[PDB]
DNA sequence: AACCCTAACCCTAACCCTAACCCTAACCCTAACCCTAACCCTAACCCTAACCCTAACCCTAACCCTAACCCTAACCCTAACCCTAACCCTAA
DNA sequence: TAGGGTTAGGGTTAGGGTTAGGGTTAGGGTTAGGGTTAGGGTTAGGGTTAGGGTTAGGGTTAGGGTTAGGGTTAGGGTTAGGGTTAGGGTT
């Protein structure tokens, strides 16, 4: 069967090329070598903060499924406001 | 005489500052060249100490006493007192693992 | 069986003989052999260990009898030292005769 | 040819072996040359220490009245004598409990 | 899909993510990251350098006010 | 050299307070001065006895600095500096 | 009706005397078997623990804990108090040198 | 395929009765209420430290099993020699 | 009289050449050479003493790089053994790859 | 003896890589030193002398 | 003295057992050497002792202000029964 | 995987132990003058070492035999369960 669960290798799942394609859209020309570990620290804090507020809304409704109108209601409070992937 | 009689507690907080910013040795050298030689006569008679091994015993018996005193102070501030007392030094040694 | 096990060495036969000499009617359980066999193998690393360093500082290259008498006067306490430095020399004296 | 073939432990009258102890000094890498006299001093010094622990351990078992030495007796013998509590002061005997002591302030005075 | 699933385990277990929820998280997380790089670049061109580096990311976060 | 009482009285009351004020203590009770002459005499007995045992091994009659740097190292308080 | 409620703190002196005179371990084996398994996952996964390795870890861990509580008690009796508290545990660890 | 719980025992099994049984051997008479969370914080920084050195020896032999002689070898370095559990 | 001079050996030239890469402009007084030459001789007697026990426990007779590397993982703490296992690996890689 | 190149230089380490081999061998730490060990142990001493001296 | 707990057994019955028994493996006698801890003038230096001084440092009072201690209540919080019935053992 | 018994897990309750406040008195603190001893120097002479050739006995070491130590195993000698009786007071 599926006798395995998701380990913590995921944070290194963002590859070295992907951080060199999200920085070439930014105007960056000569990325330095040490940046790759730091950019896996800034993404790591952010994904938790949208997530904790997302779970906190779902547990209010006593469901077990985190639907996208919960992500969109968490992202407004922190600061951004995604328009589109939600109503 | 209207002088500057310092109130109890302001000539002791200027002393802690001067002595914690210096590297010299507090114990006088000649009285510590006789404690070392009266604790050696019993173990073997006629032992002649070198001149750099009576200053490597001063710098290791003046850096263990400034070690018990910091541990006595943490203990005497746990019973709401500011004065180190002889029932504090004895507690510090037991917990540390020295005399019991 | 056909394994040809390498097997192990234990100072367990010797401990039993000593128990008989001091008290002639008691016996030791296997768990007690385990605590005792470890002690005989932990006072053989401290006493031999100080001897190795005492050889190098001097510059001499052999661990002879004096170097295991300056390692029993340092790593053992107070009156279990005078009664063990004295006990050992008697066995060295007998060996030299025979 | 040979003749008597008598053992080294037998010649020196020590129960602990004086043959195994020499091999272990040589192949542990303590030093290049081990003098023959040295193994004999170590076997004697180790024997006195085992006789002190086993003899003191037996007396404590007699008071409990059981006829076999067990782990709890060895903790009570090692942790009572002053000298053997300063060589083995860090070692923790398995299955050994603690010696019984209760401070007076906790104990109901009246 | 996995990074979000691992981060969710600590907050609760037995949480089931609909397909859209992991899509939105991808279109916000890319947008925070695309932005930090443009501000890191502005800081690098200030010192006369032409390459981003580890030290430059920290000045952008203290000024924007996120780290505190 | 001597065998009198000036050995433990050499650690006089002023220098048994200045050692303390290098640690943080602000008020010192009267009887600390007696107990802290006892604790230094035990420490010196233990460091000096181990230096003598190493000195006898080489037969020398002088207690050199390296022997004290090797007596302190065994008991858990290494010294760096006054020796090699 | 016989309430026979011994006054507060006298059942425990009987408890201290009986507990100090026996050697059986006081934390259950099945729950402890798992706390080691969780703290091992991070260092490596696919680690298989022999039966003895969990047993040794239980004897050392009970022994560090039994000790910290004889030193916390000694500190409490110093302040004139008769009960251990959270603040007392931190003086014992600073003095012993673990920090 | 997976135990639904993945909590790996979150410092659990040290229930109020177990910490009130170890303390009583010690001599403690009136345990205070907040001690239980703290004594689950001191056990935690110890079980990890014997373990990090224990795995470090096994990976040196390349074997995948942590035998008890590895735990007795790790416990000597920190400072406490367990005698006999492994030998 | 003539010669009869012993040659004391010390790592002091090599600690006046790592002060000339990290910080050109500063110089070390004689006592600091003392408190340094006694540091290099203390982290070389704690990595050749946990590598002569690891060789023997595993029943092997040579100290290869893996053994001098297990010690750095155990004796040095965090954020010090991490910035040291890598520094060695680049330095030995040059020895074999480049002749 | 054709030309002399220091064993430290070939690996580019300032701390000696020849002296550490004699001291490991003549201290009786182990029977056969190996040749990948003097070089690793002359680089975990140099990093540490460049952390205290900076 | 409400009426609660402490101390003889005694059957109960597995693990320390002496063999006992091979037998496998590690010591021992018997032959080779080398090498070094003994040996010695010497010549060198450095520790010990003695002498002088003198000026910062200890010593011994006086005066008075805090801090250590002992009560005083009191009031929160940690103790000691009680149905569970959940979970850890115990095989297998 | 059963299954079963007991361990942990909830409630109340009353006592007792922190804890805050309010006086009381010796005890360190803080200056101010006397009376040194602990530092420096210089000589000098003895007191312990640093190499250096030189034996000779104590090691190592590599051949034999062979002895002693290390596995396996029934059946008895403690040794705990397992109930009564005892026995301590203990609220």
């Amino acid at each position: 069967k599926r006798h395995r669960k998701v380990l913590r290798d995921n944070i290194q799942g963002i590859t070295k090329p992907a951080i060199r394609r999200l920085a070439r859209r930014g105007g960056v020309k000569r990325i330095s070598g040490l940046i790759y570990e730091e950019t896996r620290g800034v993404l790591k804090v952010f994904l938790e903060n949208v997530i904790r507020d997302a779970v906190t809304y779902t547990e209010h409704a006593k469901r077990k499924t985190v639907t996208a109108m919960d992500v969109v209601y968490a992202l407004k409070r922190q600061g951004r406001t995604l328009y589109g992937f939600g109503g | 005489k209207k002088p500057h009689r310092y109130r109890p507690g302001t000539v002791a907080l200027r002393e802690i500052r001067r002595y914690q910013k210096s590297t010299e040795l507090l114990i006088r050298k000649l009285p510590f060249q006789r404690l070392v030689r009266e604790i050696a006569q019993d173990f073997k008679t006629d032992l002649r100490f070198q001149s750099s091994a009576v200053m490597a015993l001063q710098e290791a018996c003046e850096a263990y006493l400034v070690g018990l005193f910091e541990d006595t102070n943490l203990c005497a501030i746990h019973a709401k007192r500011v004065t180190i007392m002889p029932k504090d030094i004895q507690l510090a040694r037991r917990i540390r693992g020295e005399r019991a | 069986k056909k394994r040809k096990r390498s097997r192990k060495e234990s100072y367990s036969v010797y401990v039993y003989k000593v128990l008989k000499q001091v008290h002639p009617d008691t016996g030791i359980s296997s768990k007690a052999m385990g605590i005792m066999n470890s002690f005989v193998n932990d006072i053989f690393e401290r006493i031999a260990g100080e001897a190795s360093r005492l050889a190098h500082y001097n510059k001499r290259s052999t661990i002879t009898s004096r170097e295991i008498q300056t390692a029993v006067r340092l790593l053992l306490p107070g009156e279990l030292a005078k009664h063990a430095v004295s006990e050992g020399t008697k066995a060295v004296t007998k060996y030299t005769s025979a | 040819a040979r003749a008597k073939a008598k053992t080294r432990s037998s010649r020196a009258g020590l129960q602990f072996p004086v043959g195994r102890v020499h091999r272990l000094l040589r192949k542990g890498n303590y030093s290049e040359r081990v003098g023959a006299g040295a193994p004999v001093y170590l076997a004697a010094v180790l024997e006195y220490l085992t006789a002190e622990i086993l003899e003191l351990a037996g007396n404590a078992a007699r008071d409990n009245k059981k006829t076999r030495i067990i782990p709890r007796h060895l903790q009570l013998a090692i942790r009572n004598d002053e000298e053997l509590n300063k060589l083995l002061g860090r070692v923790t005997i398995a299955q050994g409990g603690v010696l019984p002591n209760i401070q007076a302030v906790l104990l109901p005075k009246k």
